[PDB]
RNA sequence: GUCCUAAGGGGGGCUCAUGGAGAACAGAAAUCUCCAGUAGAACAAAAGGGUAAAAGUCCCCUUGAUUUUGAUUUUCAGUGU
RNA sequence: ACGUACGACCAUACCCAGUGGAAAGCACGGCAUCCCGUCCGCUCUGCCCUAGUUAAGCCACUGAGGGCCCGGUUAGUAGUUGGGUCGGUGACGACCAGCGAAUCCCGGGUGUUGUACGU
């Protein structure tokens, strides 16, 4: 019943994240890139309690991020395996299936530097997904995916490597 | 006149019921012919009085609509 | 009361003179039958909007102690309690409460026949809608007592329960269920409940012709044990509150029909 | 630590079994059931409308004690008797659908012995009242332009007297508080379905193919859906209760009876259950 | 029997100034048409409460619409001193317009239907001349 | 078949509870069949409703609303207990005592309106509250300080919360006395 | 010592504390993703059964800061509309 | 009997996993012009019902571990009120009564059901 089409892996969904600490100009120029990378306009998260040591306060905005669905994400994932040389560890995939890595300079994208930006790196997650995914999604009779339609690491993992043609070490 | 409802200078005034200009009085209004939106007859309704009625001998009042 | 939610349920609690309709509690005690927990079920399905229901096991003797029965009343705001036992002495019993100021008004103990109840599920024929209130009839010679007795404690206590919410006027399509209490004077009487859907018939003339058919539950009471109140809390209890649009009688003053205050002079 | 314990077991209350399958919302439907303006004990009566992704279902529903009573229904798979096959979901068969279930409660009550108490106490001045009943959307977003109030337009149309403004018809402004009773009128007899129809042949030819196969194989041209609708709306009102076959596979109840019991799995018994937990046993002592 | 009217059916606006006439066809209420001040008269479907049609050409205010009692015709008359017949069913004028009044028409009667002869109808109209 | 119950005792009613009281005796048969005994039963309860519908159609008024057809109810008879004791007059605060004392009117509620028009702006402002006039000044660019007082103002403070200060002052007094009220009452 | 188109009301959407597994800086503690989570959070009160498509929390609309009428209830009225 | 829409009791229905599901129905699904809403057509909303697919939801059956629900037993027993009624100066010890548990143990079970339209 695996090679059911129903069963397919595709990618639900990819989130950009950028953590800068700091509101003001740093995370304007943050959002700045988000919003040239992906082409809508980007989320202020705020920060949920007050930690001295990190110097940030309750209700301050201290971060930007992105969802990207559809081919852009697989473009934009493309973009960061292209970086990060189709390369991964075993820590990176999750126990539910899904993955993400992190970038340091947003440069080797394919971005042009401009000096009133500065540099960024991100943080890339992908979600993996079957069709059917509506079931636990959908507000009327929401339910509960049953236990052999979702996704193991193993699973995620030989996607991976089937589709992107890169090694996991 | 149905009653007088707001004199502006003084509260006494309002209630020794001094028409003056300027003044809020109720009237009615049973010959404009006026209906709610539940169609009920509205009969009382607030005019103020424009005239100075102790210079001219009558009270002249417009609606407040 | 600093919340306004909750200063309105505060002033939903509070005393009035026009007061709102009671509320009953269902609850049960650790030894409860089946039987007696589908004569609850029923009990609640004709009285749903105006009712609580607790879930859990309750160790309550009532007419031991009833601390926990004022509890309740006084945090559920009811007025109202059915309460339902087993033992072996009484294998099913309902307990009829009634409360004011949150204090045991009395009490009263219905023991269910087991053999002759029949639930509301038991008769395939059309259910009275929920928030409706029934017609009732008291039928028999126990109810006539002229000493006040657990009959006609029964019989208040049922009214108390089926009365609904009261209103000035009722639309003459809301006339199609009736609750019958039977109860004879007489070795212990049974007080029987009933309740019967009503049609309408043509008879030549301008009232219709009524018939009935069993509605549900089909039930068989004997009357126990019986709290009575204390005179001056029964006294306060049926004093009559009057409403401001009750105007007060004055001697030579009335109303015409144009609303204008008339004196009389002799 | 394990959260899942038996304590967590024990504390643990369920909601109500069709908040559980997510079908019901009973905090709207306690005000929608036992909330009433005038306390005259009368019934009330309550238009179910319920979208699936090929049927809209149209209920007229009574709330007694044991369960709902179902006064009329009608189905949008039942316009292929007036001459509607495509398009079972759309706006413009929710409109007919509720036009539908109107006429067929209107010719229930016979407004197109046993006698009531209404009759019996009938004055002079009396005169004759309109059918009421309160729209229940269900778990449904009440959005502009939503089919629900399609359904609901089609009813009021039909003759029941339901309350509801006018601010979620499609045409409506907000801004200047007004309705484009064009857009109305395009939405109800289909235009929307019919310049979409034009627009995709005229931008996409292959996805129009795919996306309207069914009107092309069954030659419905788009300017033809007004006409359509419309002698559907004559139909409907002419003839209510206009019988309607289907293609699917007919047998009698009984048929039907036998047919599902010979699927059917049936429940182990207690001797084959421990005739099992006894082969169990000799499995795990070999 | 008919039974008294007790609640509002359909509110259809469309019309820019007041209504000044209105009458349904002697076919059924299906149809109703109104004319008004800005110059038109308005076909409306009744059972959907939609517009149907919008008769234009007119110069003046519509004074009066009236059904021809076979309801095969819709007359109109207007202060621009003209009268109009037009055809329900498509909404186009038919023919040209009438001339001849000096002033406003203010009313029209069509010849009842059993009285119409040598193969056509005739309408009387009203002026203030 | 008739539609009038003759029986050696007449009903009694109330209307207002939908009520009707059958003072006969209902002789249930001394039989083991429950069918025959139902029978009885459902002709007592036969006998009871028809003799409340006859008195409800025959003894209050009819009305045909666009509601419906309705009869008008009697306010109920029958008694019954209350709830909750009918309430009663609170025990008087000592403001309440001094003004009957003193023959203080109570203000009237044009009178008690959080609103006054303040001549120099030429506007309407409420009293208390958000932006009242209590707080005047407080959020003004300039204010001219006497140098006594500010010699006088302990350090950090300034005259910025000298408004408010008054005010807590006030509503600490107010509610001390209507706490002293409330225990008064309560021990009453 | 600082700030606010006030609180309140209605409707709609959403689900919390926490734990596990993952994500450059980021490391017990920043943000993001999934899974599990009967409320163990928040808000009210002082449950021996408060509230989960909410009474929690965010959006939309009102924010008009104490309406009008009364032959009726209670008290008062030498200024009794 | 099975499916769907509204339900009633609201765990015998819940938590975890496996196997099967004719017909139809549900469902996943496909497409974003129009109505409408999002950071993202994820959700919501609109259009298609063709095409794929029972993989999941859903239904049935089975399986552990909990949980939950009935019936008996405990037991008319502990305990609590009564000189209650007999002795005991009395307190109290029996007896007589009236109220009246729970633990342990044993046995059984793991959803019934209303209206309407269909297969």
């Amino acid at each position: 019943k695996a090679q059911n089409p129903m069963r397919e892996l595709r990618i639900q969904k990819l989130v950009l994240n950028i953590s800068v600490g700091e509101s003001g100009d740093r995370l304007t120029r943050a959002a700045k890139v988000l919003e040239q990378l992906s082409g809508q306009t980007p989320v202020y998260s705020k920060a949920r309690y007050t930690v001295r040591q990190f110097g940030i306060r309750r209700n301050e905005k201290i971060a930007v991020h992105v969802t990207v669905r559809g081919p852009k994400a697989e473009e934009i994932l493309e973009r960061g395996l292209k970086v990060k040389e189709y390369e991964l560890r075993r820590r990176n995939f999750s126990e539910t299936g899904n993955f993400g890595f992190g970038i340091s300079e947003h440069i080797d994208l394919g971005i042009k530097y401009d000096p009133s930006i500065g540099i960024y790196g991100m943080d890339f997650y992908c979600c993996m997904t079957r069709p059917g995914e509506r079931v636990a999604k959908r507000r009327r009779c929401k339910s509960r995916i049953g236990a052999s339609h979702r996704i193991t690491r193993e699973e995620t993992i030989r996607w991976f490597k089937q589709r992107f043609d890169g090694i996991v070490r | 006149i149905l009653s007088v409802k707001k004199n502006p200078s003084n509260p006494l005034y309002t209630q020794l019921g001094v028409l003056t200009k300027g003044t809020i009085i109720e009237v009615n209004v049973s010959d404009l012919g006026i209906v709610t939106a539940s169609g009920k007859i509205a009969w009382g309704r607030y005019a103020q009085i424009t005239n100075n009625p102790e210079n001219d001998g009558c009270v002249n009042a417009v609606l407040l609509v | 009361p600093r919340n306004a939610r909750s200063k309105r349920a505060l002033e939903k609690r509070a005393p009035k003179i026009v007061e709102n309709p009671k509320t009953c509690l269902f609850l049960r005690g650790t030894t409860c039958s089946q039987i007696t927990q589908d004569a609850m079920n029923d009990l609640y399905a004709m009285r749903q909007v105006h009712a609580k229901r607790f879930h859990k096991k309750n160790a309550i003797h009532p007419f031991e102690d009833a601390t926990s029965l004022c509890f309740f009343s006084e945090k559920n705001d009811c007025s109202l309690m059915v309460f339902g036992s087993s033992n072996k002495k009484r294998p099913h019993t309902l307990t009829f409460v009634r409360m004011f100021d949150y204090k045991v008004l009395d009490m009263l103990e219905f023991y269910l026949d087991p053999d002759t109840y029949r639930s509301i599920s038991q008769f395939k024929t059309s259910k009275i809608p929920i928030g409706m209130r029934p017609m009732m009839v008291f039928a028999g010679t126990a109810f006539e007592s002229p000493v006040p007795n657990a009959f006609t404690m029964a019989k208040s206590m049922l009214i108390d329960f089926f009365r609904g919410e009261p209103s000035d006027k009722i639309d003459v399509e809301g006339l199609r269920f009736v609750v019958v209490v039977t109860a004879d004077e007489p070795q212990k009487p049974i007080l029987r409940l009933r309740v019967y859907g009503i049609r309408t018939k043509r008879s030549g003339t301008r009232l219709p012709r009524v018939e009935v058919e069993e509605h549900g539950p089909r039930m068989d009471f004997r009357l126990g044990r019986m709290r009575e109140p204390d005179p001056a809390m029964l006294k306060e209890a049926m004093k009559k509150a009057k409403t401001p649009q009750e105007e007060r009688t004055k001697k030579n003053i009335s109303m015409d029909l144009l609303g204008d205050k008339i004196g009389r002079i002799h | 630590k394990l959260v899942k314990n038996s304590a967590y077991y024990s504390r643990f209350q369920t909601k109500f079994k069709r908040r559980r399958q997510g079908k019901t919302d009973y905090y709207a439907r306690k005000r929608l059931i036992t909330q009433a303006k005038n306390k005259y004990n009368a019934p009330k009566y309550r238009l179910v409308v319920r979208f699936t992704n090929r049927d809209i279902i149209t209920q007229m529903v009574t709330s007694e004690i044991n369960g709902d009573k179902i006064f009329a229904a009608a189905y949008s798979h039942e316009l292929r008797a007036y001459g509607i096959n495509h398009g079972l979901t759309n706006w413009a068969a929710a409109y007919a659908t509720g036009l539908l279930l109107a006429r067929r409660v209107l010719a229930k009550l016979g407004l197109d012995g046993e006698y009531t108490l209404t009759e019996a106490a009938e004055t002079e001045d009396g005169e004759r009242r309109p059918f009421k009943a309160i729209l229940d959307v269900g778990l449904a977003r009440t959005s502009t332009g939503a089919r629900v109030f399609g359904v609901m337009k089609g009813a009021s149309d039909g003759g029941i007297f339901i309350p509801h403004s006018e601010n979620r018809f499609p045409g409506y402004d907000i801004e200047t508080e007004e309705l484009d009773t064009e857009v109305l009128k395009k939405y109800i007899y289909g235009g929307h379905v019919a310049e979409y129809m034009e627009t995709l042949a005229d931008d996409d030819e292959e996805r129009y193919k795919s996306q309207f196969v069914k009107y092309i194989e069954d030659d419905v041209e788009a300017d033809s859906l007004e006409e359509l609708y419309a002698e559907a709306h004559k139909q409907i009102r002419a003839d209510p209760f206009r019988k309607y076959v289907s293609d699917a596979p007919k047998k009698s109840k009984e048929e039907w009876k036998a047919e599902s019991l010979k699927y059917k799995k049936a429940k182990l018994s207690r001797e084959e259950r421990k005739a099992r937990v006894e082969a169990k046993i000799k499995q795990l002592l070999a | 029997k008919v039974h008294a009217v007790s609640r509002l059916a359909h509110r259809i606006p469309g019309h820019g100034q007041p209504i000044l006439s209105c009458q349904f066809s002697p076919v059924s209420s299906s149809r109703l048409a109104t004319g008004s001040g800005d110059n038109t008269a308005r076909i409306w479907d009744t059972d959907s409460g939609t517009p149907k049609f919008t008769l234009k050409g007119h110069t003046g205010w519509v004074l009066g619409v009236s059904w021809s009692p076979d309801g095969k015709y819709l007359a109109t008359c207007s202060m621009d001193t003209t009268v109009r017949v037009w055809d329900p069913e498509s909404g186009k004028q038919v023919n040209q317009e009438f001339r001849g009044h000096a002033k406003w028409v203010l009313a029209l009667a069509w010849q009842p239907y059993h009285l119409w002869r040598d193969g056509t109808a005739r309408l009387a109209s009203a002026s203030k001349d | 078949l008739p539609v009038t119950v003759e029986k050696p005792t007449p009903y009694t009613f109330d209307l207002g509870l939908l009520l009707a009281n059958d003072p006969n005796p209902v002789n249930v048969p001394k039989t083991t069949d429950t069918q025959v005994l139902e029978q009885h039963l459902a002709s007592v309860a036969r006998d009871g409703a028809q003799v409340l519908i006859n008195q409800l159609l025959t003894t209050t008024t009819i009305t045909a609303t666009k509601d419906g057809v309705l009869l008008t109810l009697p306010p109920p008879t029958t008694p019954l207990p209350r709830e909750k004791p009918v309430p009663q007059p609170k025990p008087e605060t000592k403001w309440q005592a001094f003004a009957r004392r003193r023959g203080i009117k109570p203000k009237t509620r044009e009178q008690r309106r959080n609103l006054q028009y303040n001549p120099t702006t030429g506007q309407w402002e409420r009293k208390w509250g958000y932006k009242g006039a209590n707080k005047r000044g407080e959020t003004d660019p300039i204010i001219e300080v006497s140098a006594a007082k500010e010699a006088m103002r302990p350090e950090g403070t300034s005259v910025r919360g000298d408004k408010r200060r008054e005010i807590r002052a006030r509503v600490k007094k107010n509610q001390k006395q209507m706490l002293r009220n409330q225990r008064i009452a309560a021990e009453k």
